[PDB]
């Protein structure tokens, strides 16, 4: 959503990555109504195997965080969206090997564009709200347990992350 | 510097933020949701508990419980889960470099601000605290010192008579009925029609009925024979799954229990009747000043027609020649937090924190010395 | 290292392969023939039994049985051998090196998967074996985690609605009429213009005549009011020695007993209005979500208009403001391999396999805890 | 001289007979069957429509509704036709010189006695109508006007708390599980054996074998451990057709949903903790003499050892001191027309009847104020 919007490009190892992600989570989104880089059914599929990539760098950077934490107690909200984004990257694998092979057996005429490559979309729409909240879960971890040995080492302070305080919610209407 | 946080954990909404702005920060429901059903993909797991506005949108999967019921913290591990969400998750700032005050009903139990004293500095370690009366805080949102303060959350409503900045605690009166027994009398009135609201998911939808349709008759035994004689007071509802439902007279008799409670079998009286005793129980020198500074507070004071109501019904009550006032402000859901940051950005103030030091020497007792 | 096998032995067809793959690499019918006739010729013989695809080349000399009838293993002695044929003799792997990924259809006799168990172990001695549900890896398959599976086969349909990867078992309905009663109805129903298929083998003619001829009509009584008046529906097909038949309004009344099961003197409703009574059983709130993922499976929804005949007769149902989407993929036929695929080469499924180590602790009652 | 009749009609059965006796003089299922298949003798045809003790005869031809669902009338032409048979096919009198009592659940809809009114009136033409509470009715059987009220039917259970002559609206609780959701779940539950159950003329085998086999588990995860161990639980029962089926643990799996209604989908508590919620709803000084008054009524309540099991399951939730005495007579069956025998023919009852008189002053609206 506009929460990754408002985030700086200038953060730390996470945050310039999950911005990467919903610059290609925006060219999917948008060739729902016809208004993106991608403009055929074969861009889709190179733009969701690329997303499966980058999703799958910060499997890699979570679990750097989810070890380094003291007690069991704090890292159970870190390791169910570590599992989230395991599974909705196999998915944007394999199922863009498949839209691929009926897009070359079948031809052209097969697919449709929009509602053919609706299933790399939404497989890659759940890729981008559970790693929202993978950002979100280790900035907790990243902060609140700061001062223990080993977490120091990563080179994560909290100013690193370029999160704000959110607005003002609305007295009236 | 070192600005202090204002948590307003009320029933049924945490209301949380800085202390000397507006506006609240953040603003989500106070249910811990944890699923009742089977997960078969694996990976969907692992995640137990859901809490605040995350699960409101899985509700439909989850068993949603509310950790405070009529005031009174019942889940000590929910509630934690809470609090650990409004200053992280939410709020997202360090609870070790902020003071915070927290806010209480009166006439509660002394071992609910005894054990909200011990998880703030033990668990969250928080430089400073304090426990504020719900009802003096949304004197000082209204600009007053003098008046008597009708707070009606969703737990519970009472009555605070406040005169020159003096409390008269022998004439404070609390009901237990409140926005959430009208919600539970919204879904027994609902059967009427043939709509069954059941599960604690189901209980949200009617909640938000309550919201959207409700409203408080002027005079009830006259609106309930223009209900009957046509139908132009029925207005139309959709569900979730695309049903419209149709609400009649069902409208105004679900915020009728606040002013007779009969309707659910309490035996206590309105609460036009129980701002009038509490009232007659002060001075006779300061009942001309409670008369004209009647503040009306909190979420469930918010139906349309609760002030031109209300101010019919105590002039039948007082004496003739008295003026009465009914002080309803537009901001009135977050008039106890308006307040909250107001006092904790006091000058004044800044010598009456609980700090840790105070609470090494003494126990968990120091709260009711303090506040 | 070590690929896993995904075996999904429905009825009617077997299709294995290799976990981490787009397509299987074994598909042939399920079927052991056997000779029904007198050999006379010295060496033709001392082979009783023709397992798969060279049962059909050489039919016409055999009796065709098939072991799986509506989901359920009949005959445990055939079975092995189709087993045995898709191992050795046409995928080429030795099973006691590769841990197999069986697949069962919903609310099935608890002995049926309790003896592939015993077979797989103390038979061909995989090293572990994992049992899962047709129309939960349909899902996976598709690139969702929410939506109702209608997994039309040839033994059985059934519906599983799933909401992120919670399901509902409650709301998990079954019908028997599938594919393999759309032969035996066509049988009966072409006997009306003197073709007369009797034998096993003659209804591997009359399954393959529904796969090419057979469709779906949008509405079933203007399509026969158009079928008497004119001939421009009629279509010829072919026979193996080389008579041609033609068949008139019998291409959309074959697949028209889907929507009205009372064709084959079935009670039950059709499958329009089980997958909307399925709806109708979850919670109020998930249902908005599972009338836009209507994810249909396997090959019975292959027929040219299950899809736009399907979306007419749920929008007659469900509320007027909800929108309805259907999702049909092109290779909905291999789905539930492909969502199979998918789950065995998965990093976080690896601990959930049944070991052969877990097995001797245990009896065949273990792949009732753990699946 | 001009008795009055009783109708108990509630949900799967229909009872019947004069105000004043001890026994119904009609007890037959309330299901109306229509034909579905091909008649093909002439005269054997021409009857659309068995209600009643001739369509359990004649199923197997016919497809069986029931005309109320949940204690809510869904059909009113069908229920027309078990009013119009048990009058005149089965009682053999004139409804035009007759008054009826019918007899309601509580928190139904208020269009549901609205409409018994009007046919009552403007189509059997009786004299005078009443419609009474069905776990009212049950107080009167029992020889109490104190006491809590658990009437299990085949609709709804309902729980209604009475001390000393006055009910507690507050505090009546409704669950819409009852025994026509516990057929439905040993039909699932027993084809986990093999057998299934479809239509609607093999509910009605599937019916006859909870009311023979099933009995309530004193401790359920006990009792499911000596149900694997051993074969001593089993029991064998014979199909109509002479094919003999064997249960094992499905005994008392099929009553234990309504001790855990988590096992058909349903989040509400059970039964034992219905009744405890709904005495905790209560006044303080008057729930000594319902936690030894606990009437048990309806036909549901007649599993072998559910009284022994509830007497387990309050007095772990009640407080220690406290006796408490569940009363489940051996006719508890009929207890809820006994009471309407009992009320009907009383002295003092003969002016609260609604006649026909008063009905035209006022509308259909009449019976809401005098019941
Ligand atoms: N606009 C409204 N109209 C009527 N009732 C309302 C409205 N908004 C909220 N309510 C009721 O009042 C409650 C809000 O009270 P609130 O002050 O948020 O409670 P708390 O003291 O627990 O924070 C809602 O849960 C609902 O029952
Ligand atoms: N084009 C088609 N039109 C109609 N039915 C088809 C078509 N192709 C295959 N089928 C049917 O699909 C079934 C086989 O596909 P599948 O669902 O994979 O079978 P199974 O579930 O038994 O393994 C058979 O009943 C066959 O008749
Ligand atoms: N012996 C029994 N054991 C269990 N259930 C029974 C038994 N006898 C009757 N029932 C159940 O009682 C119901 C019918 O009795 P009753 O309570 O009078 O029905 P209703 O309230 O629908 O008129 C059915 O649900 C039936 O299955
Ligand atoms: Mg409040
Ligand atoms: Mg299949
Ligand atoms: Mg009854």
């Amino acid at each position: 959503d506009a929460e990754v919007s408002k985030w700086d490009d200038s953060g730390n190892d996470i945050i310039v990555l999950a911005k990467q992600m919903c610059m290609i989570m925006m060219e999917m989104t948008d060739f729902t109504r016809g208004k993106g880089p991608l403009k055929n059914t074969s861009d889709v599929i190179s733009a969701a195997k690329k997303i499966a990539e980058a999703g799958s760098r910060m499997d890699k950077l979570g679990r750097t965080i989810a070890d380094h934490c003291p007690d069991s107690a704090c890292k159970q909200d870190l390791l169910a969206y570590l599992q989230r984004i395991a599974l909705y990257c196999h998915q944007l694998n394999i199922c863009s090997k498949v839209k691929a092979e009926v897009q070359n057996l079948g031809g052209e005429l097969v697919v449709s564009g929009v509602d053919s490559a609706m299933s790399l979309i939404q497989a890659a729409k759940n890729l981008m709200n559970a790693v929202v909240q993978t950002v979100k879960a280790s900035y907790v971890a990243s902060t609140k347990y700061q001062k223990s040995q080993g977490m120091a080492s990563l080179n994560l302070p909290a100013v690193s992350w370029k999160m704000k305080a959110p607005e003002k919610k609305p007295l009236v209407k | 510097e070192t600005t202090a946080l204002v948590c307003d954990n009320g029933s049924g909404l945490v209301k949380a933020g800085f202390a000397g702005d507006d506006a609240p920060r953040a603003v989500f429901p106070s249910i811990v949701g944890r699923p009742r059903h089977q997960g078969v993909m694996v990976g969907m797991g692992q995640k137990d508990s859901y809490v605040g506005d995350e699960a409101q949108s899985k509700r439909g999967i989850l068993t949603l419980k509310y950790p405070i019921e009529h005031g009174i913290i019942t889940n000590w591990d929910d509630m934690e889960k809470i609090w650990h969400h409004t200053f992280y998750n939410e709020l997202r700032v360090a609870p070790e470099e902020h003071p915070t005050l927290l806010t209480e009903a009166p006439l509660n139990p002394k071992a609910n601000r005894e054990k909200m004293t011990q998880i703030m500095f033990e668990t969250f370690n928080v430089p400073a605290m304090y426990v504020a009366i719900q009802a003096v805080l949304s004197l000082y949102a209204s600009g007053r010192t003098t008046g008597i303060v009708l707070d009606s959350g969703d737990g519970v409503t009472h009555n605070v008579p406040i005169y020159e900045g003096y409390a008269l605690p022998h004439a404070i009166m609390r009901l237990d009925l409140a926005g959430r027994d009208l919600t539970d009398y919204l879904m027994k009135i609902l059967t009427e029609r043939g709509y069954s609201f059941v599960t604690t998911a189901e209980r949200e939808i009617v909640r938000d009925i309550k919201e959207k349709l409700c409203y408080v008759a002027l005079d009830f035994e006259n609106e309930m024979a223009t209900a009957a004689s046509s139908s132009s007071l029925e207005k139309s509802y959709e569900l979730p799954d695309g049903q419209v439902i149709t609400i009649g007279n069902e409208r105004f008799r679900c915020p009728e229990t606040l002013f007779q409670p009969s309707f659910i079998g309490m035996e206590s009286a309105g609460i036009h009747e129980t701002t009038y005793n509490s009232i007659m129980k002060c001075d006779i020198d300061i009942r001309k000043d409670l008369y004209a500074n009647n503040v009306m507070s909190g979420g469930t004071t918010m139906y349309p027609g609760i002030a031109d109501r209300m101010q019919k019904e105590i002039t039948a009550l007082a004496p003739s020649t008295m003026k009465i006032k009914i002080i309803a402000p537009p901001e009135r859901k977050y008039s106890v937090w308006i307040g909250g940051s107001i006092l904790a950005s006091l000058s004044t103030f800044q010598q009456m924190w609980i700090t840790k030091q105070e609470y090494d020497e003494a126990g968990p007792s120091i709260v009711h010395r303090k506040c």
